[PDB]
RNA sequence: AUAAAAAUAUAAAUAAUUUUUAUUUGUUUUUAAACACCAUUAGGUAUAUGCAAAUAUAAAAUUAUAGUAAUUAUAAAUUA
RNA sequence: AAAAGGUAUUGUUGCCCACCAAUUUUUAUAAUAAAAAUAACGUGCAGUAAUUAAUAUAUUUAUAAAAAUAUAUUUU
């Protein structure tokens, strides 16, 4: 049963930005640095005074390609 | 038009054509109908040699055109005595001519016309179409002023 | 249920409003009327089916007229209740009667058998 | 399993897993609901 | 009270539901005024439908059938497909036929008296 | 629905997975279906912060509902319907809906619970055990 | 059978949709998955007897063949501009009933002749199912009762010497809102592309008043 | 029909496993099936059922001592003029007949 | 043409549909050559959809 | 027996096959014929012909004329190998 | 000559046909399932005059007249001559209504045009489906309300009713179109879902109706099995027409309720008002009561002049009302159904009853 | 159209006996104006090249 | 041991309510008309009038006629 | 020079498959009953895209795994 060539290590096209999205590393970071034991980045110094513009979705989740995201 | 029918003929003696028109449009109006535009051809050299009882390929046909307005299911019967007649080698029979395909709403705007109409001929140009303006504005001009006769 | 919802009891199934249906015994009504089954599991309830013997001294109901039961002392082997009102009257119906038809024709088929019973002309 | 019994995506809400017993058995119960047709108890 | 206040509202429900169905059968009766404009437009140009009843139809066919007799000091019209068919003559007889089609029927009909038919020239 | 077999939905149930759905797809306005209480859970759920808006049209059927963002995630964490069925009425005993502003010790008025008293009033459970009534279950949300 | 495993078979790559089972469907005909956002009379996109979404050529507007069009979504994203206004038939007005507005105002992004959502756009199962032949290119029931005709044939014969309806002042009912500000009578004002006053809570009991607040903002028209 | 077209779970693979059934469990099945069929073909199974009878209560044509294939066995007890009608019908399968619907004509019909 | 196992059910589901919901997937049994010319009189000649049968 | 001319024994050939018909000018091909060119005066006909074999191959419709001829396949593989081809 | 018998292989698909293999065309059983190798001759007078044409009736004519007489004085002087005005379109209030003739051709438009015309668009040419819609546009018009209301009952129900005809008519013509019989099927399940709001309206409509498109099939009911316990009877329940009746206009009110303070019954009320609600009864519930009415009679004539019968039958009674089974009243000797009463005794001991439940 | 016209006869039953005169409407293409929007790429190289020599 | 062959028609039928037997899901009449298929030189069959529910999922682990063993099915790694 | 599968899991000298012997155990005992377990001998080599591609449904066929045929379908 052939299946794509590189099929098994595809990533999931979908989930596999999400990783990545500024407002996770804030999310996650805010409290990675909250905790008290962990020393900022130096970008988060800043991208915290500056957080990321709020309705910057990928076009993967708003399943809308004329939207300008 | 209610319906068109384009019957191939083999091309017999001005008798015998003129007699099968004579009974089909008699059997026509003895089945309440109606006929409009009993047009003719003369003889034409189809792309199928038509055989007849006689099983000859006849390569040369008489044709004759013929709207007609009768009941849709007269329809039924005088096709039965038309395509059983000896002398018609086919006759292509449209019902679609009240509702065309290019329309679709106002539905005598097809059934008043003709079928020289709903199918633009292969001889027209891009000349009828001032001949057909023509044709309406000088119609149309009257057309009120006549009916207001009687 | 529709019974408490409409008529205060004093002791539970004491009213109950339906469609009469069946009547052919003489003088007695088989008047069809609910109940409620509450399933404590689902959260969800359905009320149920019962064809009753209902009195009707006099013979007026027909197989339709919605009517109000009621119970007293019992009439027979099986009626414990009586027609205690109409709620509509099968006007429909009394007026077949009356031109002399059957105030409700009958079902077309039988109860399901298992045999495949072949009717031909 | 096309022929397996479902199961869950996720858990369900506990919080709804209780609000949807207010009207069991269990709570019919104390409320008052049935008739107590034997001695019951001893 | 609240009874008196739904009373209230409903009849004026039922009014505007009268009052549509007043407007509506208004607006029918323009829809039949352009419908008329429309289709008496459509049967005045009917009128001009040249019908052929019973009584006629045993001459419109020898008119018809006479479209092309073989000779006649005008220029003969298309078909229905727009050739020229071979202008016949009589009971007939294929006694003219045009340049597309003698070179075959002659190669066919060896034995025929056939006739190359000349449109009639637009130079005379 | 069509059968038995299937569970009766209702606007209450069709509102709250339109709003799921589309705060899993970011969208902004939901024309979300218009009954008494389908307003009934958007007007609180929008005293409670879980949505930047909503409107009704008076549209007979439908009235739209612009949906609030944080951090790139939908402020309404997780929004149910009481019953995936209509034929089952949930109704809270004032007491189910004291142990839920009841976690563990700490009064915890987080998750907000919708539910339509007797009254024919729609309200969180927050307004419904400050007075001490319970109502059909509609929505929890948070 | 034979009851017991003749193989010592061990394949290690579990599809996310085998163990998944409640979030993506590998039947066909279920692809189209749940979408609670349509308008259809169910959420599950794949029971809906209406739209038949044709696969190969859909999708070049709206993302995937499964999503609606981008002329029938219920739900609109941010920066995507929700729909046009269907003016009136003629159009010519839609820019003078902004004469009022700054004189040299284009015409109007969110307006439109002919906005239909009810607009059935082509699909090639559902009109030209192909299904019932071998597929060779001259077969297929295509019907004809979808796409606005090409043709000359109607233009041509629907012609009439009278005027058209416009001019008849055949149409009662003139807009079915009644009276618009855009269309029926003279826009005063602002326009609103987005709905920043669509949107806005009555901070009065008459209603005198309305709110419209973000996070740390607050609108108070 | 009275037939059982899937004998056995044929579709059983993890669910969305994007078909009706693996190759393998079918061919299992089919091997199930094909026992099952040269069983019935082979010990000339015949089973009949006819109007008025419950037809849920199957009759057991191959089990007449008219048309019995054992020797040692004892087929089945049947009302004789239901009897002589099926035995009469089953050698009436024996041949199809021109100037009717034809029939599927095989060997292990007689 | 089994990566577009979901655009054959989309026509074979629209079919059905006029097959009242039933025959999804059945397809119109092949008759003849001669099927709609000698086939005699009181039996369906040009095949049916499946749903007629 | 009575095949028709894309079937591999269309014409043929032995002491006992017929072939129907006349065959001069007007054949048993009047109204089957799809490719007529006339030849211009001396031009080779091993250019007309190598011509419309390659307008009939690009148009794969050789392709068809040689693929269905032969083994009546089945509709479902008449299908499955076309949409194959209309999606390769 | 037997019960048909199919010979089913088990090997093999399913079964072989019968050898009497009786029908040949499949019989088309109506909504419910019962045969109809032809319509009604009602209803083969309604396919000629469907197929004849429906003209016009004159009805709309004089209400026309009788209703706006200044367009009717109008036409009155106008007749005959080619008209350049509609003084007919308040006749003809919707498109549908001119179903005498063609396309929507009210009759007073075509006088100057030809007489040709005149035969075109004349009820000679109307298709078929136009020669149906034109039957059911004229129902429509005379059972609805307002010329624009198509969905009250009566309107819906004729519409459905010629409807299905037309169907029925179809189908007894071609057997094997059954996307055809689920629509006959389910349009008359409707046609019956709204004469059963009809018949609960006003039912004289819903006769005129019966008798005039002869169906009674539709209604008639299936299966016992639901009528017996009232379901085929609780649909113009659940439609919510347990109350439209207007017994205040037929059925005296007065009578038809029993009381809460005595707890008397209907007709003891009507007992002690003195008014007769009572069916018409059939012959057998007319002799039965007669019987009924006659047993003091009897006992007056047995006991007066045959004394000695009298005094026969009363040694035969008076020993049997000590021999028997009981003589006491216990609540075991009369729990009225004993036989069901009593479950733990009735295979074992008392083998008089074979049964333990014999009623509700 | 084209199995009318093959039904009465005003069509070869097989063939395009209009096919000379119908090429100039059906439009020369892959000959020297290059359609950019063409999908034969034996054309785009002809032309590549053409340029490049 | 003859083989040449079977193309046409659109609008158009409203939705919600109890058909649970009703209908219904690919075997069809006829070569004296053929292709095809099967058997084999010596034939039959040669294609939707009965008959006949049945894929399109309402779900509780495989097998197994609902008593038998302790499970089975599965997909992307790896294969000149 | 460029794209390819496995029922095997160092992997085609790999596995499985059926009829073919005793055995066992329950039983709805159709030539010889049906099913569950198993580890002989023998006909073969039927499945792993696998020696005329496989899979479901059906007509016919038969030493068994199966095949001709007619349908769909790609777990080819």
């Amino acid at each position: 049963y052939k299946m794509p060539k590189n099929m098994g290590v595809a990533p999931r096209f979908d989930v596999w930005n999400e990783s990545y999205e500024p407002w996770q590393h804030m999310k996650r970071m805010g409290r990675l640095v909250g905790t008290g034991f962990y020393i900022p980045p130096e970008w988060y110094n800043h991208f915290r005074m500056f957080p990321p513009i709020n309705h910057n979705f990928q076009q993967e989740k708003t399943l809308n390609p004329r939207n300008e995201s | 038009v209610f319906y068109a029918f384009v019957l191939v003929m083999k091309p017999r003696q001005r008798r015998f054509t003129s007699q099968a028109l004579r009974e089909i449009a008699v059997a026509i109006y003895n089945n309440g109908g109606l006929i409009r535009k009993l047009s003719n051809e003369g003889v034409m050299r189809p792309y199928s040699r038509f055989r007849d009882a006689d099983n000859t390929p006849l390569t040369y046909a008489r044709y004759v055109t013929l709207q007609v307005d009768m009941g849709e299911e007269q329809m039924r019967k005088v096709e039965k005595i038309m395509k059983e007649h000896q002398d018609v080698f086919i006759t292509l029979n449209l019902n679609n001519l009240e509702r065309p395909v290019g329309i679709r709403y106002f539905p005598l705007d097809t059934f008043t016309r003709l079928e020289e109409e709903i199918n633009w001929p292969p001889q027209t140009s891009a000349d009828i179409y001032k001949q057909l303006e023509m044709n309406w504005k000088e119609f149309s001009r009257t057309r009120w002023s006549n009916f207001l006769r009687n | 249920d529709l019974t408490s919802l409409i008529f205060n009891q004093p002791r539970q199934g004491s009213d109950k409003i339906g469609y009469v249906v069946g009547t052919s015994m003489l003088k007695t009504a088989v008047v069809a009327a609910n109940h409620m089954v509450y399933y404590p599991k689902f959260n969800q309830r359905v009320s149920r089916t019962s064809r009753f013997f209902a009195h009707d001294e006099d013979l007026a109901c027909v197989e339709g007229d919605l009517v109000h039961i009621k119970q007293c002392r019992k009439i027979s082997k099986y009626k414990h209740y009586y027609v205690f009102s109409i709620l509509e009257p099968n006007i429909e119906g009394r007026e077949r009667l009356k031109l002399g038809l059957k105030a409700v024709p009958p079902p077309l088929f039988g109860y399901p058998v298992s045999r495949r019973i072949v009717k031909l002309n | 399993h096309r022929s397996g019994k479902a199961r869950a995506f996720v858990f369900r809400d506990p919080t709804l897993k209780m609000m949807r017993a207010g009207s069991g058995y269990q709570q019919l119960r104390r409320m008052g609901m049935p008739i107590q047709v034997s001695k019951g108890w001893r | 009270k609240k009874r008196l206040e739904a009373k209230q509202m409903t009849e004026g429900r039922q009014a505007l539901k009268k009052k549509h169905l007043d407007l509506l059968r208004e607006f029918h009766e323009r829809q039949f005024f352009f419908w008329y404009e429309r289709a008496s437009e459509r049967l005045q140009s009917m009128n001009l439908i040249q019908y052929i009843p019973q009584s006629r139809v045993q001459e419109h066919i020898e008119r018809e059938l006479d479209k092309y007799v073989a000779g006649k000091s005008e220029a003969y019209p298309l078909n229905f497909v727009g050739q020229m068919p071979l202008v016949e003559d009589r009971e007939g007889n294929i006694v003219e036929v045009p340049e597309g089609l003698l070179t075959n029927h002659v190669s066919e009909h060896p034995e025929s008296t056939v006739k190359p038919h000349q449109p009639h020239e637009s130079t005379s | 629905p069509r059968y038995w077999t299937y569970n009766v939905f209702t606007p209450v149930y069709d509102f709250c997975h339109r709003i799921r759905e589309a705060t899993e797809q970011r969208k902004r306005f939901v024309i979300v279906p218009s009954t008494v209480e389908t307003r009934g859970c958007a007007r609180v759920m929008l005293g409670h912060g879980l949505v930047a808006g909503f409107r009704d049209f008076h549209n007979d059927r439908a009235f739209a509902v612009e949906l609030k963002y944080f951090q790139g995630d939908s402020t309404i964490n997780v929004i149910e319907p009481c019953a995936y069925d209509g034929k089952t009425e949930f109704e809270w005993s004032p007491k189910m809906m004291r142990r839920l502003m009841n976690t563990h010790g700490i009064h915890n008025r987080l998750v907000v619970y919708i539910c339509r008293t007797a009254d024919n009033r729609v309200i969180d459970h927050i307004q419904a055990v400050k007075e001490n009534v319970g109502g059909r279950g509609l929505i929890m949300v948070h | 059978i034979k009851t017991l495993d003749v193989r010592e078979y061990r394949p290690l790559a579990t599809p996310i949709e085998f163990r998944f089972y409640q979030r993506y469907a590998n039947h066909p005909n279920r692809q189209s998955g749940i979408q609670f956002l349509t308008h259809y009379n169910t959420h599950q996109r794949f029971r809906v007897n209406k739209d038949y979404i044709d696969y190969m050529h859909w999708g070049k507007e709206q993302g995937q063949a499964r999503l609606p069009h981008r002329h029938q979504r219920v739900a609109f994203d941010f920066d995507d501009q929700l729909h046009p206004t269907r003016t009136l038939d003629n159009e010519g007005d839609s820019y003078a009933w902004c004469a009022e507005q700054d004189p040299t105002l284009g015409p109007h992004p969110d307006l439109d002749a002919s906005f239909d959502p009810n607009r059935r756009v082509f699909s090639h199962p559902e009109h030209w199912n192909k299904m019932f032949s071998k597929r060779r290119p001259g077969e297929g029931r295509i019907d004809l009762r979808v796409l606005p005709s090409q043709s000359l044939l109607g233009p041509l014969m629907e012609q009439s010497d009278t005027q058209g309806a416009a001019y008849f002042r055949y149409d009662n009912r003139g807009h079915s809102n009644g009276r618009v500000p855009g269309l029926n009578t003279p826009f005063f004002g602002e326009f609103d592309r987005k709905m920043m006053q669509a949107m806005s809570r009555p901070l009065n009991a008459d209603r005198t008043i309305t709110g419209n607040d973000g996070r740390f903002s607050k609108t108070i028209m | 029909r009275w037939a059982a077209k899937f004998y056995g779970r044929v579709t059983f693979g993890p669910r969305n496993y994007p078909y009706p059934s693996s190759r393998w469990l079918a061919r299992r099945f089919k091997m199930k099936k094909h026992r099952i069929i040269k069983r019935f073909r082979f010990r000339r199974y015949k089973l009949a059922a006819v109007a008025n009878l419950p037809f849920a209560k199957m009759i057991r044509v191959g089990l007449l001592p008219e048309l019995k294939s054992s020797k040692t066995k004892k087929g089945d007890d049947v009302e004789a003029d239901l009897s002589g009608r099926l035995v009469s019908a089953v050698r009436s399968s024996g041949g199809k007949k021109k100037g009717n619907r034809g029939r599927p004509k095989s060997k292990y019909q007689i | 043409p089994h990566d577009w196992r979901h655009f054959y059910a989309q026509e074979k589901l629209v079919r059905e549909r006029q097959q009242n919901g039933h025959a999804y997937g059945r397809r119109p049994k092949q008759f003849s050559f001669g099927a709609r010319y000698v086939k005699t009189e009181g039996y369906g000649k040009r095949p049916r959809l499946p749903y007629n049968k | 027996g009575g095949y028709m001319m894309y079937h591999r024994k269309s014409m043929g050939t032995m002491k006992y096959s017929k072939w129907k018909g006349a065959h001069g000018g007007v054949s048993h091909f009047y109204g089957r014929t799809p490719m007529v060119e006339e030849v211009k005066r001396n031009e080779p006909i091993t250019l007309i012909d190598r011509r419309i074999m390659h307008y009939v191959h690009r148009s794969r419709l050789r392709h068809f004329q040689l693929f269905r001829s032969y083994q009546q396949k089945s509709n479902a593989t008449e299908c499955k190998l076309r949409e194959g081809e209309m999606l390769r | 000559e037997h019960p048909s018998i199919w010979l089913w292989y088990p090997w093999r698909m399913n079964p072989e046909p019968p050898t009497p293999g009786m029908p040949q065309r499949r019989a088309l059983k109506n909504l419910h399932g019962a045969v109809f190798t032809d319509l009604t001759p009602v209803q083969k007078k309604r396919q000629e005059q469907m197929l004849y044409g429906i003209n016009i009736p004159e009805t709309r004519q004089m209400k026309f007249e009788q209703e706006h007489p200044l367009l009717a004085s109008a036409l009155r002087q106008l007749d005959g001559q080619p008209k350049g005005f509609p003084f007919w379109y308040k006749k003809y209030p919707t498109r549908r209504h001119a179903y005498g003739n063609r396309f929507s051709i009210p009759d007073e438009m075509l006088e100057g045009y030809g007489e040709e015309m005149k035969k075109a668009l004349s009820k000679e040419m109307m298709s078929i489906q136009e020669k149906q819609f034109a039957q059911e546009a004229m129902y429509m018009e005379r059972y609805a309300e307002h010329d624009f209301d198509t969905t009250s009952p009566a309107v819906l129900a004729v519409k459905r009713a010629l409807k299905c005809r037309v169907l029925r008519n179809h189908l007894l013509t071609n057997p094997h179109n059954n996307i055809i019989k689920a629509v006959l099927a389910n349009t008359e399940k409707k046609l019956s879902h709204a004469l059963r709001k009809l018949r609960k309206v006003d039912f004289k409509k819903y006769w005129e109706i019966i008798r005039d498109h002869d169906v009674q099939d539709v209604l008639q009911p299936s299966n016992l099995v639901t009528y017996r316990q009232g379901a085929y009877w609780k649909y113009d329940w659940n439609a919510g027409l347990a109350i439209s009746t207007n017994l205040a206009d037929v059925l005296d009110p007065r009578g038809l309720n029993g009381c809460v303070e005595t707890g008397r019954s209907r007709s003891e009320v009507a007992r002690d008002l003195g008014l007769s609600y009572t069916r018409p009864l059939q012959e057998n519930e007319k002799k039965q009561l007669s019987h009924q009415a006659l047993y003091y009679e009897r006992l007056a004539k047995f006991k007066m002049e045959q004394p000695e019968a009298a005094r026969a039958l009363e040694r035969e009674r008076f020993v049997r009302k000590f021999s028997g089974m009981f003589a006491k009243m216990d609540i075991k000797s009369g729990a009225p159904d004993f036989p069901s009463t009593y479950r733990k005794l009735l295979g074992t001991k008392v083998v008089r009853w074979a049964s333990k439940r014999h009623g509700p | 159209a084209k199995a009318q016209a093959v039904r009465i006869g005003l069509y070869p039953r097989f063939g395009n006996p209009f096919w000379f005169r119908s090429q100039k409407f059906r439009p020369k293409a892959y000959q020297e104006n290059y359609d950019p929007t063409t999908y034969s790429t034996k054309h785009t190289m002809e032309h590549f090249a053409y340029n490049w020599v």
